[PDB]
């Protein structure tokens, strides 16, 4: 308990665990992140109509 | 996916299929000149000149608005040619150009005969080039 409890405290301010929060999540926008280019939600008719 | 640029390819196929029909009277009336009347073919072919040039002036304006930097380049020497073939020639000043009724002067019949198979060359493969980039954008 307490070695791992003192680890996660140490792992916090070193910045390692939240680097691991990045490490497996930061690069995983390989889908394309199509939500990024869609925040207008425009409501005019387009050519498609 | 119908886009604005894809409409610019649909419109030019409507118009360049007439632009090949403008220059089919370029070669058939020259065939009437080589077989023979001159001021008849002068009065005819003088008329349809600013149509076959300023319709080409439309597309160079059009693909700029369509932001197609490829196809804007693939006709801009012809607009440079259409401008250059124009501005020296209306020195006669009757209506526009291309006949100057004493057309029977030498070396200008064959130089325009070079241009006869130059327009019929360029307009044809570009007609299948606009149909190429139509289908390229319309179902992408
Ligand atoms: C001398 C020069 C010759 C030049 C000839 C060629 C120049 C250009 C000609 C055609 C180019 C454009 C053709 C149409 C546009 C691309 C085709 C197209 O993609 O869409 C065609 C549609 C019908 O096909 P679709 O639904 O499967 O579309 C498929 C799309 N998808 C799968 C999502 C449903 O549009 C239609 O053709 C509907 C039919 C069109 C309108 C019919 C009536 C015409 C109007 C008045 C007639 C009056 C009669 C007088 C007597
Ligand atoms: C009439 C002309 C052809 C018949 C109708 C079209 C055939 C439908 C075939 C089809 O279902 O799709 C197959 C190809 C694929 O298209 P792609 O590789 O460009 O998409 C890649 C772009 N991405 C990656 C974003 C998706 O579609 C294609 O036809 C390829 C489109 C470009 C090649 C056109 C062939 C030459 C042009 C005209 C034919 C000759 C004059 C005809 C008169």
């Amino acid at each position: 308990g307490t070695p791992v409890n003192l680890a996660v405290l140490k792992l916090s301010e070193q910045g390692v665990l939240d680097k691991l929060k990045n490490k497996w999540w930061y690069d995983k926008g390989e889908c394309g992140a199509k939500d990024s280019g869609s925040k207008e939600k425009t409501s005019a008719l387009s050519l498609s109509n | 996916a119908f886009t604005f640029a894809a409409f610019c390819y649909m419109l030019t196929l409507v118009l360049c299929a007439s632009l090949i029909f403008f220059v089919i009277w370029h070669i058939i009336a020259f065939d009437e000149l080589r077989t023979d009347n001159i001021e008849r073919i002068c009065c005819l072919l003088r008329k349809l000149v600013v149509p076959e040039y300023s319709i080409h002036g439309l597309f160079c304006l059009m693909f700029l608005c369509a932001a197609e930097w490829v196809t804007l380049g693939l006709n801009i020497p012809l607009l440079f040619y259409h401008l250059w073939r124009y501005f020296h020639r209306p020195a006669d000043g009757s209506e526009v150009m291309y006949d100057a009724v004493s057309i029977m002067n030498a070396d200008i019949l064959n130089y325009c005969q070079k241009e006869s198979w130059c327009k019929l060359a360029f307009y044809l493969l570009s007609f299948f080039y606009y149909l190429y980039s139509m289908v390229y954008t319309l179902v992408s």
